[PDB]
């Protein structure tokens, strides 16, 4: 069974469901899966409206496109603990120099900034050590910039004269090191990576991958690139470029199964598909920035969308097929360069 | 007229069924009319999920295929979808312009505060928004207004609050259950609706905006009831407290 | 002045308690149309002076 | 039977309303 919850006109439609009858077309595509509520059922939908209990307590019968608890990499507080830990146990590891720490705040509009600053002790002193200390940023969850605690004091003061009646405010490290490409105007990029997890516990990165601009230059046009298709980026710094997407991946995945299992956990029963986003540095380093479960694939146009079939390829051929096919599958499986097989496991 | 309500209704819902389950078809009608003829029409009577489906079994009986019961069907529609079971609340705020919302610590879309072995549907509601907001809805629930949908098996039954302070300090008791709450611009959400990611509230965009207006006419005119109240009792002559 | 059609309610310290939609209200009295009593009366006419009020309560308000 | 009489009564619900 094939039970495809979300809606036919969202995005990954076309390139999910010819993928789903290219590999599977002995088995039935199902939109609504209610109506029997024991064998083999795949579902695809959204977080939300999954069932969640049918997944975790039958196993070998229930199968989806995501895991229950997996807040250690998607939740930016989690993600930056997650980081800290790892590289304080293995500090041999590129994570603490591709990580761009980000904190959260909880700040009540009656409320002062201070106590609320005094409520996450671990920002107040990377706010209160300044010495060298990188420019830091304060999302909305506008964007300002600031390196002292009273320079964001100010920024504080202004959001009320301004309308205010927000809550939640993000602090992440903001570098002034940039890739500024005069064949795109020198306008600000980020890469988004695509990450593929499947069951307890694989991890793929698909080695196509997106480039996408801020069209102010600093704060010729062609909004998201493929960045494999910047004729600028020397190929030999180029995979390099990819490497190091490969090794913080490969460093963050499971720097989340160790450090706390109730946090991070995969199911067999289950795969999952992640957005990484990192910055490329002007001395050619990557640097990541958040990890996103059910990443909005839209983004990746209407042009450049081959690259979400190639990836929807991929996911059903090294993920939903197994579900209904033999034992052999695992040694008869072969290597697709832009599909590495980053990790490797035995459950539990 | 009144029975002219209940012919369009089997219209609608009963005569969409052809070409192919009819118990949903049959909630779903008594939904419709329920969170809709009912602040429309509010004289008209708020008959029951069983009731009103026996009220189109004598009306139109040619639709009803079988000789098995129709309070046995009902039992038998409630027990393929008893699974868990979801309760909720849509708080607003004073002046019926904000809802509050919470986010989840594994997902990014915005739904009701929402979520026992022995305890109702209302013991659950108020534990849950205790858990998860802080604020003890004891004092502010009203048993009799509520929206009901279920979701791929998980029912969901929403129940309605107004006049909720803005000022206050919410602060959830259980702190990676709920990452972020936040009050949202009911204007705004219509018209934001079709980047942001709202789970359950999207599904009663309608029957809530409704609810709101009737809680608002409600509202401005006791009002003017409390007016009149004094207005009246300032003139009435001999009007104090002896006893 | 034009409280007509408020449907009160007026409790009193006789014992007696008085529903009953307002048709004129004065200084000295207030005049009720189809008034019921907690005594199991209903009148189409009731006239009841301010000295002789004790409680009130606004109902409903006018259709 | 049922299909047709269908035919005729829905019409007295959409030539009513708008
Ligand atoms: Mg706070």
């Amino acid at each position: 069974l094939i039970v495809v919850s979300i809606d036919p006109m969202e995005y990954i439609y076309k390139p999910l469901t010819h993928a789903l009858k290219k590999y599977l077309p002995q088995v039935e595509i199902v939109s609504n899966l209610p109506e029997f509520d024991e064998m083999k059922v795949f579902h695809y939908g959204d977080y939300e409206q999954l069932d969640m209990d049918k997944l975790m307590e039958l196993p070998n019968n229930y199968f989806t496109n995501s895991y229950i608890y997996r807040k250690a990499l998607i939740r930016k507080h989690f993600l930056s603990h997650t980081i800290q830990t790892y590289t304080a146990k293995n500090p041999e590891s590129i994570l603490k120099k591709a990580y761009l720490e980000s904190f959260t705040i909880d700040l009540d509009y009656a409320e002062f900034l201070d106590d609320a600053l005094d409520e996450n002790w671990e920002l107040r002193q990377e706010l209160e050590n300044e010495s060298q200390d990188k420019w830091w940023i304060v999302k909305p969850s506008g964007i300002r910039v600031f390196k002292t605690i009273e320079d964001l004091q100010a920024i504080f003061d202004s959001f009320d004269d301004e309308d205010s009646q927000l809550r939640h405010f993000i602090i992440q490290e903001y570098l002034t090191n940039p890739l500024l490409l005069a064949s795109m105007d020198n306008r600000k990029f980020h890469i988004r990576c695509y990450v593929v997890c499947r069951g307890d516990l694989q991890v793929f990165v698909y080695d196509r991958m997106l480039a996408l601009f801020a069209a102010k230059p600093f704060v010729k046009d062609s909004s998201v690139l493929e960045f494999d298709s910047i004729e600028e980026i020397p190929n030999e710094r180029k995979s390099n470029i990819k490497e190091q997407i490969h090794s913080i991946t490969n460093d963050v995945f499971l720097a989340a199964v160790n450090v706390n299992r109730l946090n991070f956990q995969p199911l067999p029963n289950a795969f999952e598909t992640y957005g990484v986003d990192f910055l490329i540095d002007s001395n050619y380093e990557v640097k990541l920035l958040e990890i996103n479960a059910f990443p909005d694939f839209k983004q990746t146009g209407k042009d450049l969308k081959n690259l979400i079939d190639e990836l929807f390829d991929d996911t059903v051929k090294y993920c939903v097929t197994p579900i209904f096919n033999e034992n052999r599958n695992k040694t008869d499986d072969e290597t697709d360069p832009n599909f590495v097989k980053v990790i490797d496991y035995t459950s539990n | 007229s009144v029975d002219r309500i209940l012919e369009d209704l089997l219209v609608r819902f009963i005569i969409n069924c052809p070409n192919e389950r009819e118990l949903f078809h049959f909630e779903e009608a008594s939904w419709f009319y329920t969170d809709f003829i009912k602040l429309m029409n509010p004289t008209l009577p708020s008959l029951k999920i069983k009731s009103f489906a026996q009220l189109i079994i004598k009306l139109c009986p040619l639709v009803w295929k079988w000789d098995i019961r129709v309070d046995e069907a009902l039992q038998q529609f409630s027990k393929y979808k008893k699974s868990i079971p979801v309760r909720g609340a849509a708080i607003f705020n004073e002046n019926l312009s904000k809802i509050l919302l919470v986010q989840g610590t594994e997902s990014d879309s915005w739904s009701f505060p929402r979520g026992s072995k022995d305890e109702n549907d209302i013991d659950c509601c108020i534990r849950e928004v205790k858990e998860e907001i802080g604020f003890d809805l004891t004092d502010y629930i009203d048993d009799n207004q509520f929206i009901e949908r279920n979701i791929q098996g998980k029912n969901y039954k929403i129940f309605l609050i107004s006049g909720v302070s803005e000022v206050f300090n919410f602060k959830p008791q259980v702190r990676n259950e709920i990452d972020k709450i936040e009050w949202f611009d009911f204007k705004k959400i219509s018209k934001t609706m079709y980047n942001i990611k709202y789970y359950l509230i999207n599904s009663m965009m309608r029957p809530l905006s409704m609810w709101l207006r009737h809680q608002r006419q409600i509202k401005n005119e006791d009002q003017l009831k409390s007016y009149a109240e004094e207005q009246l009792k300032l003139l009435l002559g001999i009007t104090k407290e002896e006893q | 002045s034009q409280f007509v059609g408020f449907g009160v309610q007026v409790e009193l310290k006789d014992g007696k308690l008085i529903q009953g939609k307002i048709a004129k209200a004065t200084s000295k009295g207030l005049t009720l149309n189809d008034v019921q009593f907690g005594d199991g009366g209903k009148s189409q006419a009731f006239k009841v002076r301010a000295s002789r009020l004790k409680d009130l309560k606004v109902l409903t308000v006018a259709s | 039977q049922l299909e047709f009489y269908r035919k005729a009564l829905n019409f007295n619900v959409i030539g009513r309303y708008d």
